[PDB]
């Protein structure tokens, strides 16, 4: 069901605005590097928290 | 939507025309043939000279 954005848990710090990619046993965590990038933040997340991010 | 939108030479902009030939060389002789324009000196770096190659 085509989504705009996903739950995720987070594998690191997560600042709003942060551009995410995989992390670790599939948890979600801060990239720099474009092609690695599935989405960004809207949210900030601690760890292990779940975080809310906008595919793109 | 793909993971990686593999470009081709030919999208690079500011190539240049010895440059994009370059890359898409595969082999050390195809790029000696791209580089070295004097036939005499070309035939001295692939190891193989005539008698006029030579004299030359």
């Amino acid at each position: 069901y085509p989504l705009a954005a996903w739950q995720v848990i987070a594998g690191s710090d997560i600042k709003v605005g942060d551009n995410l990619t995989t992390g670790k046993d599939g948890t979600a965590v801060p990239t720099d590097d474009p092609s690695t990038v599935f989405g960004y933040a809207v949210e900030e997340a601690q760890e292990g928290q779940l975080v809310t991010l906008v595919i793109s | 939507r793909s993971k990686e939108i593999s470009i081709e030479v030919e999208d690079i902009k500011d190539a240049g025309d010895t440059g994009k030939r370059l890359l898409k060389i595969n082999t050390p002789s195809g790029a000696r043939n791209i580089i070295i324009e004097n036939e005499d000196a070309k035939a001295l770096i692939n190891g193989e000279t005539t008698n006029t190659n030579k004299k030359n």
